C-alpha cells in the first residue's frame, strides 16, 4: 500500500490566508520529491512549484513566486503549501503529486497522485 | 627515565580550523609518549566513551601507532559515533568498525562555530549508491543519478547534488548547535 | 517569455467503440532529457500515470495503449477504446523550468 491522503476543504474570506497538507505512506519519502498543481472548475491545470524532500530545495513559478510557500516535515513526513493574499479567482481544487521510491532510485515519473483537496473563497 | 617528548595532541584539539565531515581529516602518530590521563580528566568535554581500552588502561598498555580523525557534526548525530548503528552520517559519511578499539570523544562549540547571521563552511554528503566501507572515504562531486535515464551535467528531476549545508545560527535549538568529535584509534602489530 | 509551450492537435473527438485513433503533442524545442508523460482524468476524480518518456507503460496499463515520440513530436495511440477509456486526457513536460501542461482533449463514444 503506497497513499497520499489530502486534509480536506477550506472555506476562507477573501483577503486571507490558507494552508493546505497531504500525507505520504508506503514509500521512501526520504528520497522522493513533490510537486503542487491546481485546478479550476473546467480551467485545465496551472503547475506552481516543485520541492525536493532530501533538500527542501524548492523552486516556484513567477505567478506563483511571492504568494506560495512550500514546506515539508520529515520527523511526520508531511508537506505543506501556505498561500497568502486569497482573491476569487482561488477557488479551486488542489494537487500534490510525488513518485514512489526505494532507497536506491525513483521511477522517472509521477504516479502516486492524491485525491485533491478544495479551497473557496467567500 | 626523564620523561619528555610529548605527543601534539594539543595541536589538534587546539586547531584555528576543523574539516568537514565528509571530508574528515586524518592524522598519524607515532614515537611519542601520550599522557591520556590528562585527556580523560579535563574538565572541557562532554562525551567520552572509550571501547576495547579501560581510562586507566590506556596508561598501561603500549601500541604501534595512533590514528587521529577530526570532523565537525550537529547535536543528535554524535549517537552515531560507534559500532553498529545507523544513520544517515554513519551511512554515507563516517563509518566505523564492529570490532573498533579506541576512544570517541565529542564537545560543544556553539560558540567558535555558529557566527552571528548564519554559517556556510561545513558540508555533509546527502545520497550515495552504497553503504560505505569502514574507514573508506570518497571526495568526488559528480552529479548523483536516480533512475534508469542517463544523466547530464545538469541537475534536475532525478539527478541532484550530493552535498548539502548546515545552517548553524547561535539561537537554534538545543540539538542543532554545533559539535566536534575526535575519535583515536590504537593498532598493535 | 514562456520556456516551453505545448500544444495538442486533436480537438473534441468521438470514436465508435474499439476505433483505433491517435493524439499529437508537440513543441517549439526539445524537451531536456526526453521528459513527455501522459496522464488521463475524469470528472470528479484526479489524474493517473499513462506513459513516461513517451515509450514506457506504466503499471496496471493495458497493451492496447502506446505511445511514442522524439525531440519536437510526440504521439499516443489507442486501436482498442473500451468504453471506459473515453475520458479527458492531458500531456506534460517535465525538462526544464518551467513545467507545463498542455490544452487537453475529450474523447467520446459516436
Ligand atoms: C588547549 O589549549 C589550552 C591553553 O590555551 C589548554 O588549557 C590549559 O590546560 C592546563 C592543563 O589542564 C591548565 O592547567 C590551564 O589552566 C589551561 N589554561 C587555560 C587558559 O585554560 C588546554 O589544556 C589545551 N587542550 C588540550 C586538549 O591540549
Amino acid at each position: 500500500q503506497m497513499q497520499l491522503e489530502q486534509s480536506g476543504p477550506e472555506v476562507k474570506k477573501p483577503g486571507t490566508s490558507v494552508k493546505v497538507s497531504c500525507k505520504a505512506s508506503g514509500f521512501t519519502f526520504s528520497s522522493a520529491a513533490v510537486q503542487w498543481v491546481r485546478q479550476a472548475r473546467g480551467q485545465r491545470l496551472e503547475w506552481m512549484g516543485w520541492i525536493v524532500v532530501g533538500s527542501g530545495n524548492a523552486n516556484y513559478a513567477q505567478k506563483f513566486q511571492e504568494r506560495v510557500t512550500i514546506t515539508r516535515d520529515m520527523s511526520t513526513s508531511i508537506a505543506y503549501m501556505e498561500l497568502s493574499s486569497l482573491r476569487s479567482e482561488d477557488t479551486a481544487v488542489y494537487y500534490c503529486a510525488a513518485p514512489h521510491c526505494n532507497r536506491t532510485s525513483c521511477l522517472d515519473g509521477f504516479d502516486i497522485w492524491g485525491q485533491g483537496t478544495m479551497v473557496t473563497v467567500s | 627515565p626523564n620523561i619528555t617528548n610529548l605527543c601534539p595532541f594539543g595541536e589538534v584539539f587546539n586547531a584555528t580550523r576543523f574539516a568537514s565531515v565528509y571530508a574528515w581529516n586524518r592524522k598519524r602518530i607515532s614515537n611519542c609518549v601520550a599522557d591520556y590521563s590528562v585527556l580523560y580528566n579535563s574538565a572541557s568535554f562532554s562525551t567520552f566513551k572509550c571501547y576495547g581500552v579501560s581510562p586507566t588502561k590506556l596508561n598501561d598498555l603500549c601500541f604501534t601507532n595512533v590514528y587521529a580523525d577530526s570532523f565537525v557534526i550537529r547535536g543528535d548525530e554524535v549517537r552515531q559515533i560507534a559500532p553498529g548503528q545507523t544513520g544517515k552520517i554513519a551511512d554515507y559519511n563516517y563509518k566505523l568498525p564492529d570490532d573498533f578499539t579506541g576512544c570517541v570523544i565529542a564537545w560543544n562549540s556553539n560558540n567558535l562555530d555558529s557566527k552571528v547571521g548564519g554559517n556556510y563552511n561545513y558540508l555533509y554528503r546527502l545520497f550515495r549508491k552504497s553503504n560505505l566501507k569502514p574507514f573508506e572515504r570518497d571526495i568526488s562531486t559528480e552529479i548523483y543519478q536516480a533512475g534508469s535515464t542517463p544523466c547530464n551535467g545538469v541537475e534536475g528531476f532525478n539527478c541532484y547534488f550530493p552535498l548539502q549545508s548546515y545552517g548553524f545560527q547561535p539561537t537554534n535549538g538545543v540539538g542543532y548547535q554545533p559539535y566536534r568529535v575526535v575519535v583515536l584509534s590504537f593498532e598493535l602489530l | 517569455a514562456s520556456e516551453i509551450v505545448l500544444t495538442q492537435s486533436p480537438g473534441t473527438l468521438s470514436l465508435s467503440p474499439g476505433e483505433r485513433a491517435t493524439l499529437s503533442c508537440r513543441a517549439s524545442q526539445s524537451v531536456s532529457r526526453n521528459y513527455l508523460a501522459w496522464y488521463q482524468q475524469k470528472p470528479g476524480q484526479a489524474p493517473r500515470l499513462l506513459i513516461y518518456g513517451a515509450s514506457s507503460r506504466a503499471t496496471g496499463i493495458p497493451d492496447r495503449f502506446s505511445g511514442s515520440g522524439s525531440g519536437t513530436d510526440f504521439t499516443l495511440n489507442i486501436s482498442r477504446l473500451e468504453p471506459e477509456d473515453f475520458a479527458v486526457y492531458y500531456c506534460q513536460q517535465y525538462g526544464s523550468s518551467p513545467w507545463t501542461f498542455g490544452q487537453g482533449t475529450k474523447v467520446d463514444i459516436k
